[PDB]
RNA sequence: AGCCAGGAUGUUGGCUUAGAAGCAGCCAUCAUUUAAAGAAAGCGUAAUAGCUCACUGGUCGAGUCGGCCUGCGCGGAAGAU
RNA sequence: GAUGUCGGCUCAUCACAUCCUGGGGCUGAAGUAGGUCCCAAGGGUAUGGCUGUUCGCCAUUUAAAGUGGUACGCGAGCUGG
């Protein structure tokens, strides 16, 4: 999990999912693009 | 939305009873009841079930396409039924059951022992496959999690409990 | 053919252009010819929208000032200092 | 990195950074990153820019900078305490009030100019924007 | 993306084609690849054909100038017309040894004399000879 | 199932053809022979595709397929090696008389309906290889 | 948007390399059968294979896409009785 | 018209920016062992050689030998290098 302050999309199957008021990043394709706003 | 405007064909045999916000839905192959939020109106008229939204409630149309969703699978599950097949990978792992209980070898000291709830049943085509059956699809995907958990597919080779249509991406370890 | 509808300013000077601008409204002026130069009033949203259109200041425009219509052409524009917005248009008499 | 050859003066004083911009057009390129914040541009931050988008662009195009550090910056060292004469001049900046064309650009796509245009702008302590040059 | 422009040449065409060929083969091209389908473009050329994989909304429109405006039920799934527009016949011919053959798709509905051919009497089209026969 | 190109008079060297079809489950004696003998008619020095089908009982069948574009543009231009930067770099000459002649032999592996179609597709392979149309 | 089908030929493009066959690099980046298919956006192979995308035909049946001016919020946000 | 200074002893108390132990994501994570990040302050967190030293270097331990605040905690509590 990648934690920080700007989180972007970073592939195409990345997705941007709003989870308990928490901005994150979940992708299929590559587990190195999981991200957290934090 | 699209999803809370398409209706629900409630089929032949299949009995709907609504008293209020509370939904039973009686087939063959069960009863299943639940709870649809405040913001829903369900309508039966017809051989159809009709979703829309409550008049002052903000989440109207988002709440309404669940509860259509889930009232589908409810029907497809007091008549077709669902099924979910999970396959034990890994030199060793082996699955039996005994009655309403699921027996594991997953290379574990202690043999593991899952006790299945009511209205989930399974069975054992082979040692390293595992079927289930049900009404409930919350209640089936649970318990294939729950047994997929005690030995979750490893990137290295793919060993554990994994479900049949699951694709199983494998690695190399470290070079050198 | 660009077709800008506007009124004549009933006010002038600081106060009443920077009161124009907060009401989403331009002042601009008409002047050239034998005529008194004309202090008008523009909707902004309308001529930003029309000044986007290269064509804007080569063609003849026509203002439509309470009825009468006065042919133009775009002489100078006064333009925000970094918002995507028009601050003051001169129109001169063609 | 940008400074004046020489100077009629060493040190200047501090002044103040009011005011609106003069020179809030795309002059010489087609397409510019305007200041629409204000503050101080150093020399060093002016390059760091400049750097950036140069490699954007792969050396391919025309970049002009509309700005030019002319302001010396004095400072007084560690273990010193006040008088004793004005610090020595450490750097330099150039004053940006919102409005400011700082750099031009032409001989590139929009799509590249913008995006050469967002990688300089990481670099710089003031908010920018992206213009297109217009007719009059 | 196909502009209105584009829309209106690929009915244009088809148009001209229609009018022009003698008898006309509408068929599936599903799960055939290129390597068949190159094949069956080539032996196309030879017999005097005109292959085509024409959008069946613009079908119905470069169809209704008449006399394949029978062929309206048959825009509905994949097509491909096979215009024979020198010699009628070879196409009717040409595809029923490639649906065989392939065994994918079925062929859908053929044309000529302005007139409805069922996926069943295929048969009539398929043992006609030559021009070049009554000599 | 593999592709691969073997020489008019030559099917038998371990570096080339050895463990590249040998690996899969075919006769490197049975093949290297039946080849070449209908190869025959082929020009000395002029590689000539083949491509093998094979089944499950180690059984093969091959149907001989017509010499590669980048092959014959270099011995009608008279270069033994192409250009390290393509449109760059010239290395020889082809006339339009050549370009048809290339096309004439290609016309049973040729996706072309026309001569002028076969000739544009080899007009292709020239330009990328670094010989210009003289 | 989803789902069904294709995603080809010359050709394994040329150079290089034990091999480079769209997929280490370097250079060019056309042409054909075309509904459409980059001399190939990524993963995989010792190199091939094999999986998918750009693009296009079918199904579906009414909306859908993302820039601009703006109001109010969200994360960014760790300290000692 | 006086708020005793460094270090040690004794005795502590808080923060968490966590040294160990606990939970957990990614790894260029096969295992063992590491790297990095998140959650966590409940408890635990060396003895010596040299030097007034705090520190530091060194020896040998340990699961670990945490980082800081408390008048750089603590002389109407001790010491006086
Ligand atoms: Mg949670
Ligand atoms: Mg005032
Ligand atoms: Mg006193
Ligand atoms: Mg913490
Ligand atoms: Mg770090
Ligand atoms: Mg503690
Ligand atoms: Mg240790
Ligand atoms: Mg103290
Ligand atoms: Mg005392
Ligand atoms: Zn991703």
């Amino acid at each position: 999990m990648k934690v920080r302050a700007s989180v972007k999309k970073l592939c195409r199957n990345c997705k941007i999912v709003k989870r308990d008021g928490v901005i994150r990043v979940i992708c299929s394709a590559e587990p190195k693009h999981k991200q957290r706003q934090g | 939305s699209r999803v809370a405007k398409a209706p629900v064909v409630v089929p032949a045999g299949v009995d709907v009873k609504i008293n209020g916000q509370v939904i039973t839905i009686k087939g063959k192959n069960g009863e299943l009841t639940r709870t649809l939020n405040d913001a829903v109106e369900v309508k039966h008229a017809d051989n159809t079930l009709t979703f829309g939204p409550r008049d002052g409630y903000a989440d109207g149309w988002a709440q309404a396409g669940t509860a259509r969703a889930l009232l589908n699978s409810m029907v497809i599950g007091v008549t077709e039924g669902f099924t979910k097949k999970l396959q034990l990978v890994g030199v060793g792992y082996r699955a039996a059951v005994k009655g309403n209980v699921i027996n594991l070898s997953l290379g574990f000291s202690h043999p593991v022992d899952h006790q299945l709830p009511a209205g989930i049943t399974a069975e054992c085509p082979t040692q390293t496959e595992i079927v289930l059956k049900g009404a409930d699809k919350q209640v089936i995907g649970q318990v294939a999690a729950d047994l997929r958990a005690y030995r979750r597919p490893e990137p290295y080779k793919g060993k554990g409990v994994r479900y049949a249509d699951e694709v199983v991406r494998t690695k190399e370890a470290k070079k050198k | 053919m660009f077709t800008i509808n506007a009124e004549v300013r009933k006010e002038q000077g600081k106060g009443a252009s920077r009161r124009l601008r907060a009401a989403n409204k331009f002042p601009a002026i008409i002047y050239g010819g034998k005529e008194a130069p004309l202090a008008i009033e523009l909707d902004h949203d309308k001529v930003m929208n029309m000044q986007a259109k290269a064509e804007f200041y080569s063609e003849v425009l026509t203002i439509v000032v309470d009825g009468k219509e006065i042919k133009v052409k775009a002489q100078d524009v006064q333009r925000h200092p970094y918002k995507p917005k028009l601050q003051h248009i001169d129109f001169v008499r063609a | 990195m940008l400074q004046p050859k020489r100077t009629k003066f060493r040190k200047m004083h501090k002044g103040r950074n009011r005011g609106l911009a003069q020179g809030t057009d795309v002059s010489f390129g087609s397409f510019g990153l305007k200041a629409v914040g204000r503050g101080r541009l150093t020399a060093r931050q002016i390059e760091a820019a400049r750097r950036a988008m140069t490699r954007a662009v792969k050396r391919q195009g025309k970049i002009w900078i509309r700005v030019f550090p002319d302001k010396p910056i004095t400072e007084k060292p560690l273990a010193v305490r006040m008088g004793k004469g004005k610090g020595n001049v450490e750097y330099w900046v150039a004053l940006i009030q919102p409005g400011k064309v700082l750099y031009e650009m032409d001989g590139v796509p929009e799509e590249l100019a913008r995006e050469a245009f967002k990688l300089a702008a990481a670099k710089l302590p003031i908010k920018t924007t992206f213009v297109t040059k217009t007719v009059m | 993306a196909l502009n209105l422009q584009d829309k209106q040449a690929i009915v244009a065409e088809v148009s001209e084609v229609a009018k022009g060929a003698l008898s006309a083969v509408v068929a599936d091209s599903r799960g055939v690849t290129v390597d068949k389908m190159t094949e069956l473009r080539k032996a196309g050329r030879e017999a005097g054909v005109y292959m085509r994989v024409v959008r069946n909304t613009l079908l119905r429109r470069a169809v209704e100038g008449t006399p394949f405006e029978c062929l309206k039920d048959a825009f509905v799934g994949p097509t491909l017309i096979a215009y024979v527009t020198e010699h009628p016949g070879a196409a009717a011919r040409l595809f029923k040894e490639f649906a065989k053959a392939n065994a994918k798709f079925e062929v859908k509905a053929a044309a000529f004399e302005g007139e409805l051919i069922p996926a069943s009497q295929i048969d009539r089209l398929a043992t006609l000879p030559t021009y070049e026969e009554a000599i | 199932y593999v592709k691969l190109q073997v020489a008019a008079g030559m099917a038998n060297p371990s570096p080339p053809v050895g463990p590249a079809l040998g690996q899969q489950g075919v006769n490197i004696m049975e093949f290297c022979k039946a080849f070449n003998a209908k190869t025959d008619s082929i020009e000395k020095g002029l590689p000539i595709p083949v491509v093998i089908t094979v089944y499950a009982d180690r059984s093969f069948t091959f149907v001989t397929k017509t010499p590669p574009a980048a092959v014959l543009l270099k011995k009608a231009a008279g270069i033994k090696s192409g250009s390290g930067k393509p449109n760059k770099d010239k290395v020889g000459k082809i006339s339009r008389a050549q370009l048809q002649e290339i096309a004439q032999t290609k016309a049973a592996d040729m996706t072309g309906a026309d001569i002028e179609a076969m000739t544009r597709s080899i007009e292709g392979t020239a330009r990328s290889m670094g010989l210009v149309v003289e």
